[PDB]
């Protein structure tokens, strides 16, 4: 016999994956999903996805097992930087903007968003951080905007060595695929190490 | 506000040479894409050269191929245009512009579409007499 | 080894026409820069014209401009000095010398400094009534 | 336990009374010695240090086996031809680099040294040849060149002496002043990597 508790709603997964505009990479929006049923079928009838990689769990086994404390976070990255959203990679995004731990249990979903997150003669609303004193510890957000000094002379204001750390991907519609925008939603959750709060299809 | 300042120009003679320089104040020209554009009187602006973000693939226009050389020094954060064997029709005013990303020749796009974000004041280059 | 041989001269009248021509045997005049110089009797020698490299950057002086038309053909390897509307003070002996590189007026140096290699022999050109 | 010796003759190449012409570029071999890439920086306010395939600051902590060095001086407006993949008078007739070239190219001004009043007529370059030049070749020979249909025997018009002397005067502009060019050609081959850099 299987006994699962009383439930009300169907989790706000549609409300995250289909929004008007996502957040920038340096200040990625993170949401919590709890006290609902998490059906991973509404994600499949969304887009012909570019990267759907799951670590620690099979994509087809996602409905009949359950878990706790799921975290969903979203951001918009450059085309050639999608492979950096993985445990154990390096680069500009993976060291200064968004780090995943080596032992990661979750999924990464990415799809093309050129028809919406791009305007003619520049779409300067999507920023990323390029200069930081040190690497980023897994799952840490740095929204600090302060002049970065890359020279011996102490920096007082923008100067030949003083550089603002945030640069803006210039999405434009005629670019090739490797520079085109991509929306990335990363789901993170813990398996069988805590009492469960969300499980999904009841019976 | 990030500003780009040019330097150079003068009274060069046909067969001479000049080195135009463009120095930034707030951005690293090794993470942005730089370029040059020119204005002869009575005409419309046309590109000269470009460097991409990393390492740098140099692109040149048909009018100035083989004669001009584009290069960047990452210590002084200044891009250089070494112009060799200037002809009398090359008199114009030159502007340096920058844009985030490897903007020159990505896909079906090219830097002749004059839509860079950062730009400058310009320096007059004349060659005659 | 290398010789420059002039041709022309005669007994011309004011307002007449002439075409002086000095022919290069050894060197080639599309990679060398030549010019014309003259010396009136009782005076010190002063230049007449120049051509630079292969482009052509004709250079005249204030006392000699307005009546001379320097020209050159890369086929016969002979530089031509066409005479139009000459005056009575132009009687002198003419020399031509050529120096490698785009030598005439390429910096702070014009061909006034007569430091010139390949010196020619000369042809006497006189005018009277 | 070993102390560093054999600091390589980079100073005898860079600091010389005179260099050779472009058509007769002298090349020396640096081997069986440890190469300290710090004496190159305290030399001059260098004009160009541009190269591909190896980093400037990373030259200390790798190894090669046979490095070459050659030196010559070129007109100022034609330094840009000393690079892989370009054409010109030097780049097709005198000195051509391979398309896959590893090594670094250095240039600096020598107006106060390789020039004098009334012209300096002791450096030369080749202006005419029949065909192109394969990479890393020196053409010493001085023979007449025929550009027309008529064969020229001896000396005369339409046949030209292939050697032409740069006139060097200090009043020329920057593009016509002497620029001493030194190119390194770092390699690694069947012989084991011998030349390296000092450590603590």
């Amino acid at each position: 016999i299987v006994r699962f508790p009383n439930v009300t709603n169907l989790c706000p997964f549609h409300e995250v994956f289909n929004a008007t505009r996502f957040a920038s990479v340096y200040a990625w929006n993170r949401t919590r999903i709890s006290n609902c049923v998490a059906d991973y079928s509404v994600l499949y009838n969304f887009a012909p996805f570019f990267a759907f990689k799951c670590y620690g769990v099979s994509p087809t086994k996602l409905n009949d097992l359950c878990f706790t404390n799921v975290y969903a976070d979203s951001f918009v990255i450059k085309g050639n930087e999608v492979s950096q959203i993985a445990p154990g990679q390096t680069g500009n995004i993976a060291d200064y903007n968004y780090k995943l731990p080596d032992d990661f249990t979750g999924c990464v979903i990415a799809w093309n968003s050129n028809k919406l997150d791009s305007k003619h003669s520049g779409n300067y609303d999507y920023w990323y951080r390029s200069f930081r004193k040190s690497k980023l510890k897994p799952f840490e957000r740095d929204i600090s905007t302060e002049i970065y000094q890359a020279g011996n002379k102490p920096c007082k204001g923008k100067g030949p060595n003083c550089y603002f750390p945030l640069q803006s991907y210039g999405f434009r519609p005629t670019y090739g695929v490797g520079h085109q925008p991509y929306r990335v939603v990363v789901l993170s959750f813990e398996l069988l190490h805590a009492p469960a709060t969300v499980c999904g299809p009841k019976k | 506000q990030v500003q780009l300042q040019e330097s150079g120009g003068g009274l060069v003679q046909p067969g001479g040479s000049l080195r135009l320089s463009c120095t930034a104040s707030g951005i690293a020209l090794h993470t942005h894409a730089t370029g040059w554009f020119r204005q002869a009187p009575g005409k419309e602006r046309e590109g000269v050269s470009c460097i991409s973000s990393g390492d740098g693939t140099t692109y040149y226009e048909d009018s100035v191929e083989g004669r001009f050389t584009i290069s960047r020094d990452n210590a002084k954060n200044t891009v250089y245009l070494q112009m060799n064997s200037l002809k009398l029709e090359d008199t114009a005013v030159y502007y340096c512009a920058a844009d985030p990303g490897a903007v020159c020749h990505s896909g079906s796009y090219y830097y002749t579409d004059d839509d860079f974000y950062y730009r400058g004041q310009g320096t007059q280059v004349t060659v005659s007499s």
